[PDB]
């Protein structure tokens, strides 16, 4: 097992300019836990890359991270790392995003730095990583955090008015990607108010982005708890009509649920009175195997039949 | 003063002329004023005399009291009112400060000012005269009032405003107004310090202190609203400037949220995160979680400290940072509020811990006089030692004790009561760290003669001072040299007898630094009396020693366990085995336990190794003869080659009198047991090498010698002098190596140890006056090392 | 990237200064500022003196990203050549700004 990287070390150091790549896919699998492989670590992100022979040894070091001797080395491969973002590289601004994720994440200057890429928005996903990927550390310190974020939302709700959509669907995933934070979101809870009218008042365009509306309502919910018994039967009404028009419905499979989570239960069947039918209607007709699985988990989280 | 200064008023209703209430406003100012304070004369309506009038009142209002002087104004119809010459005659510690309320003219009139300064500097010179500085001016639809006015009252009454103005208020809801008192007690201890932190973050030095001025200099920023306009009114200042930005500035945004919905009803809360959330983190870069920043946050803890808080977390992260130090140690003197709050709080305890742990590094910061801080802490600090404990008030305790010492406010009587307690302890700890540091406790008496109650630990101390460790250290001998400044005054009198005697207690610590310090001015662990042994070797195991006598009878000691002769005259050598206690001699054998002779120019010198016994032969062709053996697989071949001594892992050394030092491949005597060739014959040292150093794990060479100087060598491609030790007047008969360590470790037929550092230089040296130092042994890893002497062996660790 | 008409590239590129030199700039905005920095590698050196002057125009009010930022620019010019002047100035005067 060890000696596989031993000699590697001269070649995985020295060039073989295209190559190293392959080198470096390797270790990555595996250990050679001498101090070497943390100057390993370092060198090879010391060169660093170029050219779009970046985006693992990226990975790698993200692969590579470990603890705890030199607290530079850990952040200073970070810190690296934070300034790489930018370069174009559209899914290496993607990829040591998409790293990290666990660890050390914090040193003030970081979230500044973290938070620009927030505010890329550029590409739209990119962002949508930092909020989750921010989405624990929110909780670390809210201090920059927490107001960072507000703005966002202070700065997203606006979003709901501005024509469409292309943002107003990129006002979606990063709707939710920040409940990962969870208490800014519980003390305001008038993205309610904002998108229960979202949906209502149509329509606007195809709006075939809708069904990502919904995703968001739901895992609000959760954080939303009785609280979120507010402006329901509405929802109940409505979805209980978005349930039939303008399918795929994946969502109203994990919509409803979350709802029954916030615990309209069983009187439900009396307001919306057919869901039973409505249900019993959909269950044979699609396949959707989720649509076929989740009805019951609606029906089941639901109820009870009586 | 309390109110601090003058103040100035104006009001524009528009020309000579009073109102309804115009009157009422008036005192609101200096009631806001006052609410931020002073002597503050209003006006209303003015033409140009009137108030010229009062200026010159408070031009005599005697300000040279004021920390400051204030210039209102306000909105009249564009009142002119002397552009220049009033505001311009009367112009540039009751610093004077001027304020203005315009559509345009505001920076025109900040514009003028220099201008007219620009005059009134430097037309002022020719007439050899108006000096600006500390003379500023400070410059300015449905809801408002009056912004900049209002502005700093209303400080955060107007932030209620932008707040409500507007899109955000969607988030927080909702509105109503006023009410909300004590809870509010925060958001001011907030907004207080929530811009602080913009101006820590842009101060840049410019700043406070004084206070009315930055209350001012604080409230400016509250401008940035400034949102109203497209003109969003650019209030203009020199004395900056960001505004916008600061991220305080949108933090507080949200930590206002956390007050909006208490306020819906019913408070309740009561609590919300902000001083917390901003204090928790503050570890965060406190530990490591920063570059530099700058600390990023110390302007926040200042007025965090201030309250009950969380006031020990900040304080706990307080000496955070006074660890973070030295470096930031400034900045934390930049904020300085530790010199505020830290001396603002002499009431510890728990806290005595930070207080030690914050004031102590505070204190320790290198120095400001407590001034009568000093009594607080003859309170304080005096009253931590009470408990004994902990060490965390080791040194601690010891904070203040060199202010005694370092200059007299007594420091004499506050301190005799401490001279009661501090002494008392002293010995009482026997630990050099608060020990040294007592030490200066003890010098913290200055001159002052005290009393035999003083006297009384004066030989007390002194002992534990005779005791410490390595008392031969010169650290001592210049300590000695020390209070010998009392001295000076020699032969007499009284106490001059007590003191000689305290004084030749400590025997004398000598070079290297003596050999350095004497000129200025102008552990030694266990020692043998009997005859002097030549060499001498201990058991491993057992402290048994073996001793060759220059008696011939070679003793055996424990630290008498036997003697033994099977020799004559001087027995020079002893080597026990690696393993066994076995010990050859000079040749005879012996091992301890038996306590009796094994077998029989002579061979001085012989070493167990393989299982050499390597020894040089005076045959001249030098004999080891293999212990197992007693048979010599090498004599080869014009005097009596210095050394054979196996170069540990490897090979040996030979010196030879006639100054070459034939290093050897001895590979073909070992491979046999080349029996005996040289490898690097090197005439340098003119004669027979005093000592060699084959270092231990690895190949260096090495030449002592009684030249008065000494040369380490490097051999490995092949043997070169490494450096050379020097500063002997006297024969140095050997030196070695630390044994991981580098030290050359020297003796000399003076008595004396030279430890030299790999610069050849000594470091350390231990001296013994009246020895001669021909025998010394050593041990490695856990050290207690056998030096020699004239008398006899002088073991030392 | 406007459709191929350069007037607005510069014309764009510059209202942004204008406001770039005004209120409430960076950080909401950064990488969409530093992208365009690549567009005018690509385009015209029309795009260069404005390119010159958007960028400027940041370096004064915030220098926090300009630090960043530092590398990826020095490479920008290299391929479109210019590596000069009011924007380097900036650089170095606000470099000395923060020797500064």
């Amino acid at each position: 097992s060890e000696h596989k990287e031993i000699r590697m070390e001269a070649a995985r150091t020295c060039s073989r300019l295209l190559t190293p790549s392959i080198h470096l896919i390797s270790g990555h699998a595996h250990v050679v836990s001498q101090t070497a492989v943390q100057v390993v670590a370092d060198v090879l992100s010391k060169l660093l890359v170029v050219g779009i022979t970046d985006p693992d040894p990226d990975i790698r070091y993200c692969v590579l991270a470990s603890l705890d001797e030199r607290f530079d080395a850990h952040l200073a491969q970070a810190e690296n790392l934070q300034a790489l973002f930018v370069a174009l590289n559209d899914q290496v601004f993607e990829i040591r995003e998409l790293a990290i994720c666990t660890v050390g994440r914090l040193s003030s200057m970081n979230p500044a730095f973290v938070m620009p890429f927030l505010r890329k928005m550029l590409i739209q996903i990119l962002t949508e990583l930092e909020h989750s990927g921010i989405g624990r550390i929110k909780e670390q310190s809210a201090r920059m955090l927490g107001h960072l974020v507000s703005n966002a939302p202070r700065l997203i709700r606006p979003y709901m008015e501005p024509i469409l959509k292309a943002l107003i669907l990129k006002l979606k995933d990063p709707d939710p990607d920040p409940n990962p934070g969870v208490i800014n979101n519980v003390l305001a809870t008038i993205g309610e108010l904002a998108q229960v009218s979202g949906l209502e008042m149509r329509k606007w365009v195809d709006e075939l982005f809708i069904i990502i509306m919904d995703m968001l309502q739901d895992s609000s919910l959760l954080a939303k708890r009785q609280v979120a018994l507010w402006t329901l039967g509405q929802l109940v009404a409505s979805t209980g009509y978005v349930v039939e028009p303008y399918r795929k419905y994946p969502t109203l499979l994990e919509v409803l649920l979350n709802f029954l989570k916030t615990e309209q239960n069983q009187g439900t069947r009396r307001e919306a009175i057919r869901v039973l039918g409505l249900l019993g209607a959909l269950d044979p007709y699609k396949h959707k195997v989720n649509i076929g699985m989740i009805d019951q988990s609606r029906d089941a989280s639901a109820v009870s039949l009586s | 003063t309390t109110p601090c200064a003058r103040l100035e008023c104006w009001i524009d209703p528009l020309s000579m002329g009073p109102q309804k209430a115009l009157e009422t406003i008036g005192a609101n100012l200096q009631k806001q004023y006052e609410n931020w304070q002073p002597r503050a004369r209003y006006k209303q309506s003015l033409d140009p005399t009137v108030d010229e009038v009062k200026k010159l009142c408070t031009s005599l209002r005697r300000n040279a009291k004021e920390e400051r002087v204030l210039f209102h104004y306000n909105g009249h119809g564009v009142p002119r009112p002397t552009v220049n010459g009033e505001v311009w005659v009367f112009n540039k510690m009751g610093s004077p400060s001027i304020f203005v309320y315009d559509c345009s003219n505001a920076g025109l009139i900040v514009k003028s000012f220099k201008q007219f300064a620009l005059q009134r500097e430097q037309e002022l010179e020719v007439a050899a005269p108006d000096l600006p500085a500390d003379l500023f001016t400070s410059c300015l639809d449905l809801l408002v009032a009056s912004l900049f006015r209002n502005f700093l009252l209303a400080e955060r009454i107007m932030r209620s405003y932008n707040c409500t103005p507007v899109s955000s208020p969607r988030l927080p809801p909702t509105y109503m107004h006023a009410m909300w008192q004590a809870w509010d007690l925060a958001v001011d201890i907030c907004l207080s310090q929530l811009p602080t932190i913009i101006e820590e973050g842009t101060a840049f030095r410019h700043s406070p202190f004084f206070a009315e001025q930055l209350t001012a200099f604080q409230v400016w920023l509250t401008m940035g609203v400034e949102n109203r306009n497209p003109p969003e009114q650019l209030p203009i200042v020199l004395q900056l400037s960001q505004v916008h930005r600061l991220r305080a500035l949108d933090l507080l945004g949200r930590f206002l949220d956390l007050g909006p919905w208490a306020v819906s009803l019913a408070l309740s809360v009561g609590i919300f995160p902000y001083v917390l959330k901003l204090l928790q983190s503050s570890a965060r870069e406190l530990r490591p979680l920063l570059v530099f920043i700058w600390a990023k946050i110390l302007a926040v803890d200042s007025s965090c400290q201030a309250d009950l808080v969380k006031d020990n977390g900040h304080k706990y992260f307080l000496s955070v940072l006074a660890d973070p130090y030295m470096p930031a140690e400034h900045r934390t003197m930049t904020a300085f509020i530790l010199a505020v709050i830290v001396n603002s709080y002499h009431t510890i305890w728990q806290n005595f811990d930070s207080a030690r742990w914050c004031g102590v590094r505070d204190s320790a910061h290198e120095k400001l006089y407590s001034l009568l801080s000093d009594p607080i802490p003859e309170v304080r600090c005096a009253a931590v030692f009470a408990l004994g404990t902990f060490v965390g008030n080791s040194a601690e305790r010891t904070d203040h004790s060199t202010t005694i010492d370092h200059n007299v406010a007594m420091m004499l009587a506050q301190l005799v009561s401490d001279g009661s307690p501090m002494v008392r302890k002293e010995l009482v700890v026997a630990l050099s760290h608060l020990v040294v540091q007592y030490e200066s406790n003890f010098c913290t008496v200055a001159l002052q003669f005290i009393e035999e109650e003083k006297n009384y630990a004066l030989p007390s101390p002194a002992t534990t001072e005779g005791g410490s460790l390595t008392p031969v250290r010169d650290s001592p001998c210049t300590p000695r040299l020390r209070s010998v400044s009392s001295y000076g005054n020699i032969r007499a009198v009284a106490t001059a007898r007590s003191l000689n005697k305290s004084l030749q207690n400590l025997s004398l610590t000598e070079e290297s630094g003596g050999a350095v310090a004497f000129s200025p001015g102008n552990i030694l662990s266990f020692e043998t009396i009997d005859k002097m042994r030549r060499a001498s070797s201990y058991s491993s195991l057992n402290s048994l020693i073996g001793v060759s006598f220059n008696s011939v009878y070679t003793q055996i000691w424990r630290v008498p366990p036997a003697s033994s002769t099977s020799s004559s005259s001087l027995t020079n050598d002893v080597a026990k085995q690696p393993v066994s206690r076995d010990l050859p001699s000079g040749p005879h054998s012996h091992q301890f336990p038996r306590t009796r002779k094994m077998f029989d120019s002579f061979i001085s010198a012989t070493v167990q190794t393989f299982t050499p016994c390597i020894a040089v032969a005076d045959k001249d062709s030098i004999c080891f003869w293999d212990w197992e053996k007693g048979e010599k697989l090498d004599y080869f071949h014009p005097r009596y080659t210095r050394v054979t001594a196996m170069e540990y892992l490897n090979l040996l050394l030979t010196a030879t009198d006639d100054g070459a030092i034939r290093v050897w491949k001895n590979f073909a005597d070992l491979e046999k047991n080349a029996w005996q060739g040289l490898s690097d014959m090197l005439p340098t040292t003119r004669g027979a090498g005093m000592v060699v150093d084959w270092e231990q794990e690895t190949g260096l060479l090495m030449s002592s010698g009684d030249v008065r100087i000494v040369r380490i060598w490097d051999t490995d491609r092949e043997m070169k002098v490494q450096d050379i030790p020097t500063g002997a007047d006297s024969c140095v008969t050997s030196l070695s190596c630390d044994s991981h360590r580098s030290l050359i470790v020297a003796g000399l037929g003076d008595g004396s140890i030279r430890v030299y550092d790999r610069w050849v230089v000594k470091a350390s040296l231990q001296k013994r006056p009246d020895g001669h130092i021909v025998s010394v042994s050593v041990n490695g890893d856990v050290r207690i090392f056998d030096p020699r002497m004239p008398e006899s062996v002088n073991v030392l660790q | 990237d406007a459709p191929e008409a350069p007037l607005p590239s510069r014309k764009a590129a510059l209202e942004t200064v204008d406001r770039l030199t005004e209120s409430l700039d960076f950080t909401d905005y950064a990488s969409r500022i530093i992208h365009p920095i690549v567009r005018t590698l690509d385009q015209s050196p029309e795009l260069r003196s404005t390119a010159m002057d958007t960028l400027s125009s940041l370096v004064f009010q915030l220098g926090k990203k300009y630090q960043i930022f530092i590398p990826m620019v020095n490479k920008v010019l290299v391929r479109h050549r210019i590596n000069h002047q009011r924007y380097d100035v900036l650089i170095c005067r606000i470099v000395k700004g923060y020797t500064l």
